[PDB]
RNA sequence: GGGAA
RNA sequence: UUGUCAGGUGGGGAGUU
């Protein structure tokens, strides 16, 4: 069928049928039926159409300036002198710069080589802000790769404290170590061990915990369109189980007696309800000593308390959810938990 | 992770010395933070005491990186194989030379600093001396061995060669 | 020659680009050129130098009859330099801003009398100088290429009355 | 012999040593700083003379050609540490030794010869030195306070974070390091409130400039 | 050879 | 603080092939 005809049929179905709209969306966007049905169930019919349309639009390029090396104003001046159009990424982040046009390559610039700015998604910047690492504190990162979050955490800590970053894949670990060395992080220790065993087999008692658990890629459809058709129910269940295990290990490793506070920040790159809300509910039930706390983000949709037959705890609303159609950034879910004992 | 024995320490403590000279003293001792040298595989790692204390837990084979590398221990027992120490070498640098905008790109690609492309000098630079390369924005660039001296460099042919590239900031992503 | 070789080595399209950058170095009109209008911009050497010299986000417009390869943050208008339609387009992009510096590279073809080619360039300079005064702001700059001739003295005279400095 | 006895005439002895050092042999120049640096165990005043004369000896023309080295950094850190006791003890000019008197005069004199050194400073080391200079500027007459702030005012370096949060304060530390900050954002705020009214306007002229 | 740049 | 248990690291040291 013609693409214009399919789009017109989808618009007519949205205006008014559900099966026809899903078939038209699958024909046009090429997404799998299961993924399209889950997205249609999660968001409104108009919201799902907007999310599907926004999934095709390429996200703007975002670069995080290393406060450890150069200031934001100096980086902007250097980018301007290099013939690259950059603007601040909203008001929530004071270092995030969005690049619209760049005559020279962004990653090959002298400042980029020097580590002044590192290319990273704006959503990744939010998890660092939610974690809010403090100087002279022990921060444990469950997923070191690609190192952007670790570099931001070290910059926030002003090269103080100890940042223990773990990466499961050796190939990704080597790149993360290279990025950390380029960024000049001095107190970062990179390990290659399982996150579940990390609380008990390697070390525990981290003052702060940042668990960027791997996601199905629902919010990273534009980056990796293969996940649209490679998503399976069994894979989603396995990812949810792995995320729950990682969250439990992070809670166990977090020291509630730490003077800086046992804060654990869990981040996911998918807007799936069963991946974000269910994992948070499972973690809360498994660890009564962990209580949800405000993420402190000025933007982001509140966590859903009731989705279809599934009902979440009232504290689940504190979670921050971002969507490409809502926040103009890659879909992500952020949850902050504080340990009491 | 393996503690460094005496021979490899004296084998690398001169290697620092052609670049930072006797400036290594602020590195090897610092009362605020007993942040000493550590060795994993053949890569010499400059880390804090707490870094070792956490690193004691992680396995030697598992732990691939720790703090800042100063270079691998080759068979001839020499370094510069990594430039990750550029920030420390630049700060404690005895001798720094500035390379103009024409000379930043051939250095950033690893070609040696041309005479016409030399911007500024320390004015007292011996032959075959370990020096540090800077840009106009006072930013470290890499390590270079200079076989030229200010005394004769002040009157030289542009296309001549002054400082040989050893490592550059481009290698971080190259 | 040597200048052609450096044009190929650096990526500059033609030696006339090196001519423009030297003028900017010796006069600094392009550095302060918030709005630059490029008459006879083909093949694009003048446009590239104007884009590089001017601070990014400037009002860069290059109009020439020959097609010009696209350049970021630059409007390549493939029309006559002084056409009524292109003049509408230049003022359409000009809006509240006003033309600050204008570059002109009018080049008639060779193969006829030198006096014909000299006057062909001079008239095209004057007739392009017409659009300048139409679009130029007070204190503006007009850099144009001219062929020396007997009418060159007259052209300088018109330049002296219509501009403060030559 | 006068230095060995460690009497009250050490002032004139260092005066002569600095004046006549360039007349002596090169080999003696290297060993001249050893006697200056061996007296570290009016103690602050004497240490000021040793570091100032060490700067003067190294200030001799052509030391670049005669690469005697000798690592005067030990004197540099001595001056870096000696400012705090100078700020602690009182000083009075009354009214109507390197080269002059009035101890505050050498300090600025050592600072200005330090500034006069060709590219030896302003490599992020001057700012660390200047921070404690502002800290030591909490007392002493305003004309002295204005003088040291004027040194960085006329400084060729464009660094502006000296009077605020600054890079790592290494070399004996004992101060806020603030490592890896790089923020163009303390002492002048409290300096505004001070006995002499003109210190307030001096602080105002600094922040406006 | 002159005049002008 | 001081002791107890469990875990990690461990060609550092000791012992087996």
């Amino acid at each position: 069928q013609d693409l214009s005809q399919i789009q017109l049929r989808i618009q007519e179905i949205v205006r008014v049928y559900v099966d026809q709209l899903l078939n038209d969306i699958c024909a046009y966007y090429g997404y799998s039926r299961f993924l399209a049905e889950k997205l249609f169930e999660l968001f409104s019919v108009s919201e799902a159409v907007e999310f599907f349309e926004a999934n095709e639009m390429p996200r703007p390029v975002t670069i995080r300036t290393n406060t450890l090396k150069t200031q934001r104003r100096e980086l902007a001046q250097a980018l301007i002198n290099r013939g690259v159009n950059l603007e601040p990424i909203g008001k929530w982040s004071k270092v995030g710069l969005q690049v619209f046009e760049s005559q020279v390559p962004i990653g090959a610039t002298p400042e980029y080589l020097a580590g002044h700015y590192i290319l990273q998604a704006a959503s990744s910047f939010l998890p660092v802000m939610a974690l809010a690492p403090q100087p002279n504190e022990r921060i444990l990162d469950m997923s070191s790769a690609p190192g952007g979050k670790v570099t931001y955490v070290a910059a926030l800590q002003k090269n103080t404290g100890i940042i223990f970053a773990n990466d499961s894949n050796k190939a990704r670990t080597k790149a993360l170590s290279a990025n950390i060395h380029r960024l000049g992080v001095r107190n970062a220790i990179v390990c290659n061990y399982d996150g579940r065993k990390f609380p008990n087999e390697v070390i525990g008692g981290f003052d702060r915990v940042l668990l960027d658990a791997p996601c199905s890629g629902t919010g990273v459809i534009y980056k990796d369109q293969s996940v649209k058709t490679n998503k399976s129910e069994r894979d989603f269940d396995t990812l949810s189980h792995l995320q729950r295990q990682l969250l439990l290990s992070a809670i166990d490793s977090v020291n509630a007696d730490s003077k800086t506070g046992g804060f654990i920040v869990y981040s996911t790159c998918s807007i799936t309800v069963d991946e974000d809300e269910a994992v948070i509910q499972y973690a809360l039930k498994k660890r009564p000593n962990v209580k949800l706390v405000s993420t402190g983000l000025e933007f982001g949709r509140e966590g859903f308390t009731r989705f279809r037959e599934k009902r979440f705890h009232p504290s689940l609303k504190l979670t921050r959810r971002y969507y490409p159609h809502v926040h103009n950034i890659d879909g992500f879910f952020v949850a902050k938990l504080k340990k009491i004992s | 992770m393996r503690p460094l024995t005496h021979e490899e320490t004296k084998t690398f403590f001169e290697k620092l010395a052609q670049y930072i000279g006797k400036n290594i003293t602020h590195l090897i001792d610092r009362p605020d933070d007993p942040h000493c040298f550590r060795l994993q595989k053949d890569r010499v790692y400059y880390v804090s005491e707490r870094a070792m204390k956490m690193a004691t837990s992680v396995a030697r084979q598992n732990l691939m990186s720790l703090g800042i590398c100063f270079g691998k221990f080759t068979k001839t027992n020499k370094f510069r194989l990594h430039i990750t120490a550029l920030d420390y070498i630049a700060q404690y640098a005895r001798y720094k030379i500035w390379v103009k905008s024409n000379g930043e790109m051939p250095f950033l690609y690893g070609n040696h600093v041309l005479k016409a492309h030399v911007g500024r000098i320390t004015d007292d630079t011996p032959q075959h001396q370990g020096v540090v390369i800077y840009s106009m924005n006072d930013t470290p660039l890499g390590f270079g061995v200079t076989a030229r001296s200010t005394l004769e460099l002040r009157r030289l042919e542009p296309t001549a060669i002054v400082a040989f590239h050893q490592a550059d900031v481009g290698e971080y992503l190259r | 020659d040597k200048w052609y070789k450096l044009a190929k080595e650096q990526g500059y399209r033609s030696r006339a680009a090196f001519k423009l950058v030297q003028l900017n170095q010796k006069y600094s009109f392009l550095e302060k050129a918030k709005v630059i209008i490029d008459l006879c911009a083909a093949p694009g050497g003048w446009l590239q130098v104007a884009s590089k010299t001017c601070k990014p986000g400037s009002l860069i417009v290059g109009v020439d009859l020959a097609p010009i390869k696209p350049i970021p943050n630059c409007h390549t208008f493939v029309e006559d330099i002084t056409s009524d339609k292109c003049r509408s387009q230049l003022r359409g992009y000009l809006k509240t801003w006003k033309a600050d510096v204008v570059l002109h590279d009018g080049a008639p073809n060779v193969g006829s009398a030198w006096l014909q080619d000299a006057y062909g360039q001079a008239q095209l300079v004057l007739m392009s100088m017409k659009l300048a005064c139409e679009f130029l702001v007070a204190g503006g700059t007009f850099v144009t290429k001219v062929f020396r001739s007997r009418d060159y003295n007259n052209l300088l005279w018109v330049f002296k009355q219509l501009f403060n400095k030559v | 012999k006068t230095l060995q006895l460690k009497g009250k005439l050490i002032g004139n002895a260092l005066e002569g040593v600095a004046r006549l050092s360039h007349l002596l042999n090169i080999e003696f120049l290297g060993d001249l700083l050893q006697v200056l640096r061996e007296l570290v165990m009016q103690a602050t005043r004497e240490a000021l003379l040793t570091v100032s004369t060490a700067f003067e000896i190294a200030s001799a023309q052509g030391v670049g050609k005669l690469n005697l080295d000798l690592d005067l950094g030990l004197f540099v850190q001595r001056l870096y540490k000696i400012i705090f006791p100078f700020s602690l003890n009182p000083d009075a000019d009354l009214n109507k030794v390197v080269n002059a008197t009035t101890e505050m005069e050498m300090l600025l004199k050592c600072f200005q010869v330090f500034f006069f050194k060709s590219k030896n400073i302003s490599s992020s080391r001057l700012s660390s030195f200047s921070k404690r200079l502002a800290i030591a500027s909490m007392q002493l007459p305003e004309h002295s306070a204005s003088a040291d702030l004027a040194l960085l005012k006329k400084l060729l370096s464009r660094y502006s974070k000296l009077s605020r949060l600054l890079t790592s304060e290494e070399q004996i530390g004992d101060g806020i390091y603030n490592p890896f900050i790089e923020d163009p954002d303390y002492e002048p705020f409290l300096l505004k409130n001070h006995y002499s009214p003109a210190v307030s306007q001096s602080a105002k002229e600094l922040l406006k400039s």
